[PDB]
């Protein structure tokens, strides 16, 4: 349920606990720009590809 | 005690014209004058100056003269014509730190408590900032003399002002490096300051001229810093200093990869903005 | 600046025009109308001037004023430069959403109209190349200056 | 004496170089960090210490020769990496 | 496309005589298009696709198991393709020829390696070219 | 001593120091000396030198206020024990990197489980950070993952270096002017 994060072992029951906020801000907030810009080049078809 | 000094370009210039006016002596003269200014908020300010009559004979070079009546009345005029202005200390033209400047400062400290000096340049060639200033500290201390006193450099820069920025930027009208973009840093401190580090590596090479042949006082308090520099020489390339360096190249270049991707689309939208003005006028105009 | 010098009002009474122009150097700078409302040119005249410039001084105000020492051999707030590389890019998404908006209302009302109309609000198109210069030189300088200290410092 | 490459000595070497047992060198180096004569870190399970800073001492006319030659090839390294910049970014500013 | 699309269906799989089930069904069609001499050598590329496929999936696999899955009919050269897989450089890790298992090391931090910058530097310089070509092809008026 | 740790305690030792007439007691001048300085002798080697002077002198009644009500004493025997079992754990976090579980319990002279209850209620108090183990007995002090602080502290060392190479340069050029000026 991700309320806690870790790992469970089956042989002897060892809970290796670790933590890091990895990164989220840098890539996916720059990834959605690419699919915004894809729709801009799609909208270039409605004033260039049809027109000239 | 003092954070830093602030020098205007007027007093920077107001020594050069006097260096021209005594330049007809030919043989030898240092320009020594009274430095005026108003230090506030623990920051040293320098505003105005003149120069006092001063001569020097080489045999027994401990004989100086300051015509204090010229110092009394002209400052009294300057205290009249600007009561905001006061004395801040003195200066000298400073090629090479002449010997009388150990007691010139002690001659006229009965006016300014922190009677600061300023060493300027008359023949400019460097890669740094050619204005230098010291401060007076004294010591009954470690090894040298019972009466010991050595000058210490407080950092120096040329302050600007809204009145004089009008003047100097009209007075330049010359080769300039404006339009700070991706290139001004490349030449103000990447072309230049790497060669600025030359003359500091080569400066301690010049003290190194005493290994068995140079001057007779040897080290004692010069090598504690030089022992530290090879000690504080940075970390070698074995640790995650390798790995976390590739980490941030793998982050900083992604922003450049996005930003360059945008640059191609924008000019392509500009390309259609010229194909709208090419085809839609050759039938219209001809 | 415009330095002046008087002319005789006695010759103003004579109606006689002074100063006997013998060189093609005076009538180069034109006077302002506001100075022409005043005594120019009925009691004084203008003088063309320039400035005496020399390596004695010109070299030593250029190579003395705008100079620095460490501002560039140093890094820049290393945990926050990469953080500032998101403080711009985050709204650059939605600013590109406006650029995913404004082109779509073209093939429309005669874009000279799209100059006068858009003066209340910010356009994407000019603002969208504004940060691209900023998101470049902040990165290319900071990447290059870090990769020289690896060579020079051990 | 050790170079700046490692300067990472072990507790057994102090047991050799000071002929003192293992259960007292940790009490020794905690004093040395407290006085301020040395600045480093202490591991206990791998039996090593990462000394970083040592107190500056004096030296004669021989150790300056070490600071002579170690300084001298650092001149050309500042020369060599800058020589790219005045050659590759030459047209960017004359 | 349907005979030729059925060919690359066999390539993305790891089966070996699936190539043979195509090359008898449409061996005559490929000679009409005049391309058979390039088709016949895909068996080198089928087996390097498969040995990359198996080594990435299984970590510690017996060499006397990979041949039965690739229908190789021989374990005694099942060592030997893996030798040419390392000689070409497909998989890195070692083979316990005494035991029989082929162990593989788990991958490590490929993010903190230089190689994604090489995915960038091809495309940084390429995307500045098309911005330059958009400038060079614009101001004809 | 008995106060919990604070910045207010960190100069409380200075406010009570600098006193000409406090140091007339030779014992109690050393008491505050022990807690300004380095690691303390464990608990038993101190009470054999200082758990006996609380009767002597002409000073016994606040020490009788320690001794007399034994439940007040039990609150003050153990809180004096609490500050000195803590005084190790401050500086062992500061000067060590990776110590074994058996080694720390030996410098506290108590059970290894009793050591774990001490490090439990201090890091849920988060006043000493630690990442202990109960399989290898390997604990470590001030060990985060450190993604960004490597190159950040490296960039700090450049600026400390570059500020120092400017210190010597304008200090050599005057030193040549006091031997060969004229």
């Amino acid at each position: 349920d991700k309320k806690f994060h870790g790992i469970l072992d089956q042989g002897e029951g060892v809970l290796i606990i670790f933590d890091e906020p990895p990164v989220d801000k840098t890539y996916e907030a720059a990834l959605e720009t690419i699919q915004n810009m894809s729709k801009v080049v799609d909208s270039l078809y409605n004033k260039a590809k049809k027109l000239t | 005690a003092v954070q830093k000094v602030v020098v205007h370009p007027l007093v920077l210039l107001s020594v050069v014209d006097h260096f021209n006016r005594i330049g007809k002596v030919g043989n030898q003269k240092r320009v020594v004058g009274v430095l005026l200014g108003s230090w506030q908020k623990k920051v040293l300010d320098v505003s105005n100056s003149f120069a006092v009559p001063f001569d020097e004979d080489d045999k027994d070079d401990s004989v100086w003269f300051l015509d204090h009546d010229y110092l009394e009345n002209m400052y009294g005029m300057f205290k009249k014509v600007n009561a905001r202005e006061r004395i801040v200390g003195w200066y000298h033209t400073g090629p090479k730190l002449h010997k009388n400047d150990i007691a010139i400062n002690e001659l006229m400290k009965r006016y300014c408590p922190n009677s600061v000096l300023v060493i300027i340049d008359v023949k400019p060639k460097d890669l740094g900032l050619p204005t230098e200033a010291y401060i007076s500290v004294e010591e009954v201390h470690d090894d040298g003399t019972p009466t010991s006193k050595t000058f210490e450099h407080v950092t120096s820069e040329i302050g600007a002002e809204e009145a004089e920025e009008v003047g100097v930027e009209h007075l330049l009208r010359d080769i300039k490096d404006t339009t700070v973009g991706t290139l001004s840093q490349r030449i103000t401190n990447q072309v230049h300051g790497l060669k600025g580090l030359n003359s500091k590596l080569l400066d301690i090479r010049s003290y190194l001229e005493k290994v068995a042949t140079g001057k007779l006082p040897i080290n004692h308090q010069i090598i504690y810093q030089l022992q530290d520099v090879f000690n504080l020489l940075p970390d070698v390339s074995l640790q995650e200093f390798v790995k976390a360096f590739y980490l941030k190249t793998n982050d900083q270049m992604v922003v450049v990869y996005l930003a360059s991707l945008i640059r191609s689309v924008v000019a392509l939208h500009n390309l259609i903005n010229n194909k709208i003005a090419n085809r839609d006028a050759e039938k219209k105009e001809g | 600046i415009d330095a002046f010098r008087l002319i005789n009002a006695n010759m103003m009474v004579l109606g006689h025009e002074p100063r006997q122009t013998t060189s093609n150097l005076g009538h180069l700078n034109k006077p302002s109308i506001q100075a022409l409302i005043h005594g120019l040119n009925r009691h004084y005249y203008s003088i063309t001037i320039n400035y005496r410039k020399n390596e004695l001084e010109q070299k030593m105000l250029l190579n003395l004023h705008k100079k620095s020492w460490m501002e560039g051999l140093t890094l820049q707030d290393y945990s926050e430069h990469c953080k500032h590389n998101e403080s711009v890019v985050k709204e650059m998404l939605e600013l590109a959403k406006n650029y995913n908006k404004a082109v779509e209302e073209e093939d429309k009302m005669t874009p000279e109209q799209l100059a006068i109309k858009n003066v209340g609000k910010q356009d994407p198109k000019r603002h969208l190349e504004e940060h691209v210069d900023v998101l470049m030189t902040s990165n290319i300088v900071q990447c290059l200056a870090a990769m020289l200290d690896t060579v020079v410092f051990k | 004496t050790r170079p700046a490459n490692h300067r990472q000595l072990t507790f057994e070497e102090i047991a050799k170089s000071a002929k003192i047992t293992v259960n007292e060198v940790e009490l020794l180096v905690m004093k040395a960090l407290s006085v301020g004569l040395v600045k480093g870190s202490i591991d206990e399970v791998d039996k090593r210490v990462h000394m970083t800073w040592v107190q500056p001492r004096v030296l004669d006319l021989q150790q300056i020769k070490g600071m002579k030659d170690r300084l001298e090839f650092w001149c050309t390294d500042v020369k060599s990496m800058e020589m790219l910049v005045e050659h590759q970014a030459h047209d960017i500013l004359t | 496309l349907m005979p030729y699309f059925l060919l690359t269906q066999a390539v993305r799989t790891g089966n070996l005589a699936k190539f043979n089930q195509v090359l008898d069904q449409f061996g005559e069609k490929f000679q009409a298009d005049g391309t058979y001499t390039l088709i016949i050598r895909l068996r080198h590329n089928v087996i390097k696709t498969g040995v990359r496929m198996i080594s990435l999936s299984y970590s510690r696999i017996s060499l006397a198991d990979i041949a039965q899955k690739l229908q190789l009919d021989s374990p005694e050269d099942a060592e030997f393709i893996v030798a040419k897989a390392i000689r070409d450089g497909v998989i890195e890790a070692s083979i316990n020829h005494e035991k029989g298992y082929v162990q593989s090391k788990e991958m490590i931090d490929i993010y903190s390696t230089r190689e994604p910058q090489l995915a960038f530097h091809q495309r940084i310089s390429f995307c500045l070219d098309i911005h330059n070509m958009s400038v060079k092809a614009m101001r004809f008026p | 001593i008995l106060a919990p740790f604070d910045n207010e305690q960190s100069d409380l030792v200075h406010r009570i120091s600098g006193d000409k007439k406090l140091e007339e007691i030779p014992k109690y001048k050393d008491l505050l000396k022990l807690f300004t300085t380095m690691e303390l002798m464990r608990w038993s080697t101190l009470v054999e030198d200082y758990g006996m002077e609380l009767r002597k002198g002409s000073l016994e009644s606040p020490a009788t206020d320690v001794f007399g009500s034994t439940e007040e004493g039990e609150k003050r025997w153990k809180d004096l024990k609490n500050r000195v079992v803590e005084h190790n754990i401050r500086i062992m976090a500061k000067y060590y990197t990776r110590i074994t579980m058996k080694r720390m319990a030996q410098l506290l002279d108590l059970s290894v489980d009793e050591s774990e209850a001490f490090l439990s209620n201090l890091v849920v108090n988060k006043t000493i950070f630690a990442k202990v183990d109960r399989l290898a007995g390997i604990i470590n002090f001030q060990r985060p993952k450190d993604p960004n602080n490597l190159l950040n502290d490296w960039s700090q060392k450049l600026n400390s270096l570059m500020s120092l190479v400017n210190k010597t340069t304008h200090l050599i050029a005057k030193e040549e002017m006091i031997h060969n000026l004229q």
